[PDB]
């Protein structure tokens, strides 16, 4: 039994720590990569994440 | 009319005087830019 909350409680987690990976984004931060790149460019970092 | 100085700037997703006051070309334009010396006929 405790290993079904141990399970979904980590795999919870790995989903929420992958918000901080930036898959080759300038940055992780989606308004800080919006608040210093033109918009022709910064859809392309955008689709990345 | 423009002149060649800041005449590549007819283009999506340029800065400058023209694109940002005179005309301004959206993202996704579909078609061709087209332009040439006109010395001869116009050269305040």
């Amino acid at each position: 039994l405790q290993d079904v909350v141990n399970q979904n409680a980590q795999a919870l987690n790995t989903l929420v720590k992958q918000l901080s990976s930036n898959f080759g984004a300038i940055s992780s931060v989606l308004n800080d990569i919006l608040s210093r790149l033109d918009p022709p460019e910064a859809e392309v970092q955008i689709d990345r994440l | 009319v423009i002149r060649g100085d800041e005449v590549r700037q007819i283009a999506p997703g340029q800065t400058g005087k023209i694109a940002d006051y005179n005309y301004k070309l959206p993202d996704d334009f579909t078609g061709c830019v087209i332009a040439w010396n006109s010395n001869n006929l116009d050269s305040y």
